[PDB]
């Protein structure tokens, strides 16, 4: 079968119940070429999602969609058997491989969760073609309506909130973010973008790129520098990678950090979400639940020399790349979904709503 | 003469052009002897001379590079021991007691050499002060505790090594971003046997929740008792007060500034924006504003206590020690 | 199903084993069961016959035409072509990992993968920085005394870095729709001295991408028989392993 | 009917019962245009309506008007939806404004009901202005038997304080009146924190008379309970997230003076309407729920 | 190890600043209120250089003047400054064969022109160069300083644009060449024949325009008559790699700043980056040149604010600008990504957007000013549009009612002013 990726480097005692791997290592030098235990299409999302291919939460919402088409499309149901099972049990080893080559995200669960809904509801005399087909445009539908037309409603709910002459604070990479501002500045709205970034990863960067292409005004700087630049901030927008039952904020490790010291600075907080990323889930802490990158990614060359280099050769010494951070709901001033604006503590109403 | 001015010159440049000394209380011994120097080689009759050319230059030297304060402090120290020398050779602060109660011109042979013996004693003072602060790891750190630091602090460094011999603890060293100084640190106590965590400051927040107390050090301390940090240690403060986290500051008392939060826009010191954003992006650098401030501003409310080579104190003690240090006429020098 | 392989034949068992068998082997460890071969006609149309009483898993082979070009021949087996293929010579007497050039296939969603080794008509190569897109290939007949690239490249590409003396494994992973534009223009006549290279000027002109594997530990034994000791002397080294 | 006399019929039915709130005023106000309309359409329907919304909170500047035309305009969508046929429409929206007008006027003694639990004997009652819902709960209070003190501010744009002391007063209440400087002097006399609202916005925060803000974070930094007194034709859809952010037409007309201010959910304990005694939190619910 | 020279080229022999370049030289021009030179010494300063003969012939009375007059020239400045003047210099071959006959330099000077802004340390590529020298005797001649960057930046002017071949594995400069409008670049197969490895092709790479040499250097030059540029002298030295290889290397930084002010792109590019702070610790709130007319203050957004400014009531400093000392504006003006001299008068309700104002430049009120330039005591009267890329030279006065071209240049030279005006531009 598949095998079990090797944990890389000696782990925090705090985060010792979490995976941490090693980008250069692939779990596919120890599989079949071809590939026969899983479906090709999900070898090859499972190694852009482990060497950082693709990163953005509904960029991997959206691949893993395309692939689980293509695998759709690619099925063939076995004789004396029903797609509604078949098709759900045979799901589940390319999940694992794909949790194995990087932990899922929330947008990912809930389209799993969504997906294998639809797969369960499919009736056993519909014929395969039919069901096929079905479940094609089921996940077309799903993309269209949770990504596309949200992104949209969440643009025209955030245009009432963004007047001339305003600072808005934006962190990381969002497309949601970005396209808020685009259209925003588009439809005749007038005001600069301050952005922040952190290492290693420095999405932000991108963000800036887009700005830059639109002709919105834009300032950058590092996370540490915040403080600095929060009295001239008058809005904060923030992307969110999932939105939980408690009303807190999952996202990018530093958005508690920007909210805490925005509220610091009396500067209300606004995140924009998809509903289709709201979890059921609960969590109070990031330690609880989180992802392991690289530690070696923490590695800079500073000078000459690499301080952190052969940094394994020290028996005590740790080193510590965390991925997500939680919010709590106190810090949050608005939640702008497709549904409207909507406090931190509604949260938990859409969840009620949306699934029933 | 020629030799004391091109020290003095060397000195301008090297501050304003930056390097020179890393340590800080190597820049304080440098600043003592070059002021002693200055003592010696110049000529003067009587102490308002001396006043005037040491305030002269104290001026030069702060004006060369108005963030690194310990100049200016050592400056103002020296001024403060002169007042002192003349008015034991000569005759016999601001409040209630001496408002209800109630001249340099005067010549004195020996005045120099007691300035010189005093201006010695203090470098003296000045050469134990990290034993003297380390000395005092034991009485803060207990066992298996768990200790947050930003970047490197020598002073912070050798209070852990310190409390290292004789208990066990972790250290959570958080790199501060660009100059990502703390990885240095974490090796060095690494090396020291401490088990050590390097993180960016971008999970400051997130590990804060499981810290048991914050230990950092710092650049300049403020007459209110603020603080002029690297930068990110703002974060690290409001983290710490949301969970009533202690912030524990080791300091020396020659990073005690008479300032006031008052300025603005030279607090902070700006440096070239490669560091944040590389010059190889493009054409996007033209329309991008790219701001990297190195130093952070700190309320007093944050910080729990003051460690220094006298003891501990709390941050609303501080005007007390400004005033045991520095005559309230010396602050615009 | 990913990946088709097919043998290119237009061999005499040179060796301790016969020549065809190394290449065989390497498929059979990575994974391949089916496997199609194109077996010469010109001097006799009998290596099926020969073939037939190997022992690998499962061998389909095809008798050739009297004379016929690698390009040709890729025309000569195209119903047989479904997905992606990866072409291989006979020759080829190695141990690379082959996930070291699939995954270059696999990640970047690749037009074209190959693999190359470093060396012991030389053919210029130009890379990246990273080292695994290849942005030039030239050889010294069609170009007069003058390297030339064109501007857009090293706008996109500021930085080049020029291979001299390389030694190409012949081992090509391709998309199918290189095979139907094969036959959309049938002018090309050997992929390893026209397509590949016209794939590369293609680069720059709906995304083509072309990326090479370097290898610095073994490579294939020369058609020349001058070479052709050499892979014995290899050969008892990786009979043990292998 | 005319703009005219609309805005007359408006002015005579406040003028007559002067007990009656504005937007109960103005939801019969709208309820009589929709009786006597002599329309076709339910589109024109909705478009003379939304006109005459529009020149009754041209009329007076309060939230609770708007927040009833708001609510008016959701019943008549409402209406529309469960009915094709206009005119089989048109006497269900009257039947069921009928009804929504009796229950929006049981609503203050519901309230009053509700909430009168919350006060103790010998309890010191904080409220801030003149509210006529609060006078409803004081009067249950009082009816229940309970002893307890009462503080008044003289909310000095116009001094409805004053009028709310005299009310209570009537009534031979111990009342004491205090200056809109001296809550932060008082808060500590006091045990709890009753007022009314004007309108309650989409995150459970409340639109008030303008001192209403700085009396809730003083008791929020004396830890006092700061209980809110809303009817349910008061909810509106409105996110202010800050002092300015709040509309202008709810500001003025009602050297700068601001007739009324926000305040957030967060320094609220309890609001009491006739749905019940309801957390900041339930408010976005209600909203959500009614909007689809 | 002897002490480090370098030799300073005060005068640029082509003519890309003309009309500009007739009153005043280019190495005099003000970038951000301080003249180029004063940015070249400082950079030779900081690096260790200890002695810097510094060569003028177009209007070395001014060069010299200034030169006297400045911080270097002080009997406290660790960095000597010799003058040497001669009217038959035509091109940087002259300065280097005279360099040559009167034996200037004894070993490893450096090369630079007197129009360069830097912060760049050569410690590393001086260790480099000499460890080379000492190990393969002597055949290394020369290396260039580098700067990574990209062919999208504004700092890359197209006429200046450089694509070189190097050996990786040891940082030797095999091939050279400019890219002036040129969508091919070929590069001879010969130098394969040198290796089989390490050859990359760069055009990642921003001429600093800065060289560590050798006294051999001096001597191909003499031998070479023919030899007038620095980029002649590379290319017949690589051109002949069959006899005498006296190869040559280079250094190429990733985080120091060095550009050479050559046009007037290149003036509001690296004006740009000096007030943005990219040259630190050079910028303008340093006063690295002790002068009392230069001094001032930093502030939010990239605000450098002089001595006696008196800002008007009502008007906006929006970024990035520079005020002068004794500069007086007026109210509800708009000044945005501008540097403005001292001395200067602004009227009201004038919005200046990427323009550069020298010393004594007067405008009056209403006026529209972007990306232009006013060179000392220039003029503007009532109701006058400046389009972009407008250059106003030395007291040209302009007359109300009227909107100038884009690209117009005005000087009170006749003939290489575009539009020849006193006070007016209807003739």
């Amino acid at each position: 079968q598949v095998p079990t990726r090797k944990d890389y480097g000696s782990k925090v005692s705090l985060f010792s119940h979490l995976p941490q791997y090693s980008r250069q290592n692939s779990l596919t030098q120890f599989m079949s070429i071809p590939s026969s235990v899983i479906h090709p299409a999900m070898v090859r999302l499972g190694l852009q999602y482990s060497q950082g291919l693709v990163s953005g939460s509904n960029a991997r919402c959206i691949a893993l969609l395309r692939a689980l088409q293509q695998v759709i499309q690619d099925y063939t149901t076995p004789p004396n058997e029903e797609l509604s099972r078949d098709l759900v049990n045979k799901l589940k080893p390319y999940m694992s491989f794909l949790t194995q080559c990087r932990p899922l995200s929330a947008s990912m669960h809930n389209a799993i969760k969504f997906l294998n809904k639809e797969i369960t509801s499919v009736g056993s005399s519909k014929r395969e073609e039919e069901a096929k087909s079905e479940l094609r445009a089921a996940i077309d539908r799903y993309v269209q309506e949770k990504i596309v037309l949200a992104a949209q409603a969440i643009s025209r709910f955030a245009y009432q909130k963004i007047s001339n002459g305003d600072v808005i604070l934006v962190y990381g990479c969002s497309s949601l973010v970005s396209r808020i501002l685009q259209e925003a500045w588009t439809e005749g709205r007038r005001f600069r973008v301050v952005v922040v970034d952190s290492r290693p990863w420095l999405e932000g960067r991108h963000t800036l790129r887009s700005l830059v292409h639109a002709g919105v005004p834009a300032s950058y700087l590092l996370i540490p520098a915040a403080s600095y630049v929060l009295p001239e901030v008058s809005k904060v927008l923030l992307g969110a990678h999932a939105l939980l039952a408690n009303g807190s904020v999952m996202s990018r490790v530093g958005t508690a950090q920007l909210a805490l010291v925005a509220r610091a600075h009396n500067v209300p907080v606004l995140v924009c979400c998809e509903t289709y990323k709201f979890c059921e889930r609960v969590q109070t802490d990031a330690f609880v639940s989180n992802e392991l990158d690289d530690p070696d990614d923490l590695q800079c060359k500073r000078g000459e020399h690499v301080a952190l280099a052969n940094w394994q050769n020290h028996a005590s010494l740790r080193l510590l790349n965390l991925v997500y951070d939680v919010t709590p709901p106190e810090l949050v001033d608005l939640v702008i979904t497709e549904l409207g604006m909507i406090p931190c503590s509604s949260v938990p109403v859409v969840l009620r709503v949306k699934s029933s | 003469g020629s030799e004391l001015s091109e020290r003095i010159e060397s000195f301008v440049e090297t501050l304003k052009r930056g390097g020179g000394p890393r340590s800080s209380e190597e820049m304080a011994r440098e600043t003592l002897g070059l002021l002693r120097q200055i003592i010696t080689d110049h000529r003067w009759s009587n102490a308002g001379e001396l006043m005037e050319l040491i305030r002269r230059e104290g001026r030069r030297m702060t004006a060369a590079q108005p963030s690194e304060t310990t100049v200016g402090n050592m400056v103002r120290r020296v001024l403060k021991i002169i007042r002192e020398e003349y008015g034991r050779l000569h005759g016999r602060q601001e409040s209630l007691h001496k408002l209800l109660t109630s001249d340099f011109s005067f010549h004195y042979a020996q005045l120099q050499s007691n300035i010189i013996e005093a201006i010695n004693e203090l470098l003296v003072e000045l050469e134990g002060t990290m034993e003297n602060i380390a000395a005092q790891a034991l009485e803060h750190i207990h066992s298996n505790e768990v200790i947050m630091t930003i970047g490197f602090s020598r002073t912070v460094e050798a209070f852990l090594k310190e409390a290292a011999r004789k208990r066990k603890f972790h250290v959570i060293v958080a790199e501060c971003a660009p100059f990502c100084q703390g990885h240095e640190m974490a090796v060095n106590l690494s090396k020291a046997g401490i088990e050590t965590t390097v993180m960016t400051d971008a999970a400051i927040f997130a590990v804060m929740s499981r810290v048991n107390k914050v230990i950092i050090g710092t650049k300049t301390i403020l007459a209110n008792g603020a603080l002029r940090a690297v930068t990110g240690t703002h974060t690290l403060a409001l983290a710490a007060k949301h969970h009533s986290t202690p912030l524990i500051v080791c300091a020396p008392m020659f990073k005690l500034s008479p300032q006031f939060p008052n300025e603005e826009d030279s607090f902070h010191k700006f440096v070239a924006p490669e560091e944040v954003l590389p010059f190889t992006e493009g054409d996007i650098l033209e329309k991008v504003s790219v701001h990297c401030p190195v130093f952070d501003y700190v309320p007093p409310e944050l910080i729990t206590l003051f460690i220094s080579n006298i003891g501990g104190n709390a941050p609303s003690y501080i005007y007390r020690l400004m005033s045991e240090l520095y005559h309230p006429d010396d602050h615009v020098l | 199903m990913e990946f088709q392989a097919v043998v290119m034949a237009v061999l005499l068992p040179v060796g301790n084993k016969p020549l065809i068998w190394y290449p065989l082997n390497l498929l059979e460890r990575v994974g391949f069961e089916e496997v199609i071969v194109v077996t010469t006609r010109d001097v006799q149309k009998a290596l099926c016959a020969e073939f037939k009483m190997k022992m690998k898993p499962d061998i389909v082979c095809i008798p050739d035409d009297a004379d016929m070009g690698t390009a040709d021949s890729l025309r000569y087996i195209y119903p047989k072509l479904k997905t992606d293929v990866l072409v291989l010579s006979c020759d080829l007497i190695t141990d690379v990992a082959l996930h070291e050039v699939v995954d270059l296939f696999r990640a970047y969603d690749a037009s074209l993968a190959m693999l190359m080794r470093k060396g012991q008509q030389r053919d210029f190569i130009g890379v990246d920085s990273t080292g695994k897109r290849l942005l030039f290939m030239a050889n010294e007949a069609d170009l007069d005394e003058e390297l030339v690239i064109k501007g857009s490249i090293l706008q996109k590409h500021p930085r080049i870095r020029f291979h001299t003396g390389l030694v190409d494994a012949h081992l090509y992973c391709l998309k199918k729709y290189i095979v139907d534009f094969l036959m959309e223009n049938g002018s090309i006549t050997s992929i390893r001295s026209e397509l590949i290279p016209y794939l590369v000027r293609k680069q720059f002109s709906k995304s083509l991408d072309i990326y090479s594997f370097i290898k610095e530990a073994n490579t294939l034994n020369l058609a020349p028989y001058d070479a052709c000791w050499n892979a014995c002397r290899g050969d008892r080294w990786e009979d043990l392993s292998r | 009917m005319d703009d005219k006399e609309l805005i007359e019929y408006f002015k005579s039915q406040m003028k007559e019962d002067p007990d009656m709130a504005s937007a109960v005023a103005a939801i019969r106000t709208l309820l009589e245009f929709l009786k006597r309309d002599k329309g076709e359409t339910i589109q024109g329907l909705r478009a003379n309506l939304t006109s005459a919304i529009e020149t009754l909170c041209g009329v007076d500047s309060s939230v609770a008007v708007s927040s009833g035309g708001e609510l008016f305009l959701r019943f008549i969508s409402l209406a529309s939806l469960e009915y094709s046929d206009y005119s089989k429409c048109k006497k269900i929206m009257i039947e069921r404004g009928e009804l929504f007008l009796r229950r929006i006027s049981l609503s203050r003694n519901k309230i009053a009901d509700l909430c009168h639990t919350f006060i103790k004997d010998g309890a010191t009652i904080l409220t801030h202005a003149y509210s006529r819902v609060v006078l409803r709960v004081l009067e249950a209070a009082v009816a229940a038997k309970k002893r307890f003190s009462v503080y008044v501010t003289e909310s000095q744009p116009d001094l409805s304080g004053k009028k709310m002391a005299k009310a209570l007063c009537h009534l031979n209440v111990p009342v004491t009146v205090v200056l809109d400087a001296a809550v932060g002097y008082i808060m500590e006399k006091a045990d709890l924190v009753i007022v009314g609202a004007e309108g309650v916005v989409e995150n459970g925060g409340i639109i008030n008379k303008i001192g209403t803000n700085q009396m809730a974070v003083c008791a929020k930094a004396q830890n006092k309970p700061f209980y809110v007194v809303a009817e349910s034709f008061k909810f509106v859809r409105l996110f202010p997230l800050n002092q300015q952010d709040v509309p202008d037409k709810f500001k003025y007309k009602a050297e700068e003076h601001p007739w009324v201010d926000y305040t957030a959910p967060s320094l609220i304990t309890l609001l009491f309407t006739d749905l019940g005694v309801l957390t900041p939190s339930a408010v976005s619910d209600e909203l959500i729920k009614l909007y689809l | 190890p002897p002490p480090l020279q370098a030799v300073l080229v005060a005068d640029s022999f082509d003519r890309r600043f003309f009309p500009i370049s007739k009153d005043q030289p280019r190495v005099l021009l003000p970038l951000a209120n301080v003249a180029l030179i004063d940015y070249t010494l400082e950079f030779l300063t900081a690096t260790g250089v200890q002695e810097t003969f510094v060569f003028c012939c177009w209007k070395a009375a001014q060069i010299k003047e200034h030169l006297l007059k400045s911080k270097w020239c002080r009997p406290t400045s660790l960095n000597v400054v010799r003058i040497i003047t001669s009217e038959l210099y035509r091109s940087l071959g002259d300065v280097l064969r005279d360099v040559d006959a009167k034996a200037l330099v004894r070993s490893d000077f450096l090369l630079v022109y007197g129009d360069v802004i830097s912060n760049i340390n050569i410690t590393r590529a001086l260790e480099e160069h000499r460890l080379r020298r000492k190990l393969e005797k002597n055949v290394s001649v020369m290396t260039m300083i580098f700067k990574e960057s990209s062919p999208s930046h504004p700092t890359r002017c197209h006429e200046d644009n450089v694509v070189v071949a190097v050996d990786s594995t040891t940082n030797r400069v095999l091939h050279f060449q400019k890219t002036q409008g040129l969508r091919r670049f070929a590069f001879p197969l010969s130098l394969f024949q040198g290796s089989s490895d390490g050859v990359e092709v760069r055009y990642d790479l921003l001429d600093c325009h800065i060289s560590i040499c050798s006294p051999q250097v001096a001597q191909l030059f003499t031998d070479n008559f023919d030899y007038q540029t620095r980029d002649d002298f590379v290319r017949g030295l690589l051109v002949n790699e069959e006899i005498l290889g006296n190869q040559i290397h280079m250094h190429v930084t990733a985080k120091e700043y060095g550009a050479r002010v050559s046009n007037l792109h290149m003036y509001s590019a690296v004006c740009a980056d000096v007030i943005r702070r990219w040259v630190y610790p050079l910028t303008p709130e340093a006063n690295f040149t002790d002068s009392t007319t230069q001094s001032c203050t930093h502030s939010r957004h990239n605000i450098y604010r002089g001595p006696e400014v008196s800002l008007g009531h009502g008007s906006i400093l929006e970024e990035n600008v520079l005020l002068g000392s004794g500069t007086v504006i007026g109210s509800n003006c708009f000044i945005t990504n501008s540097v403005i001299g001292p001395g200067c008068h602004i009227g009201d309700n004038v919005v200046l957007d990427q323009t550069y104002l020298w010393q004594g430049v007067r405008v009056a009120a209403g006026a529209q000013i972007h990306q232009s330039l006013l060179c000392d005591n220039a003029e503007v009267k009532e109701r006058v549009t400046l389009k972009p890329r407008s250059v106003l030279t030395s007291q040209v006065v302009v007359g109300p009612n009227i909107t100038l071209p884009e690209g117009s240049v005005i000087s009170l030279h006749p003939p290489d002013a575009e539009e020849d005006e006193d006070d007016g531009e209807f003739s």
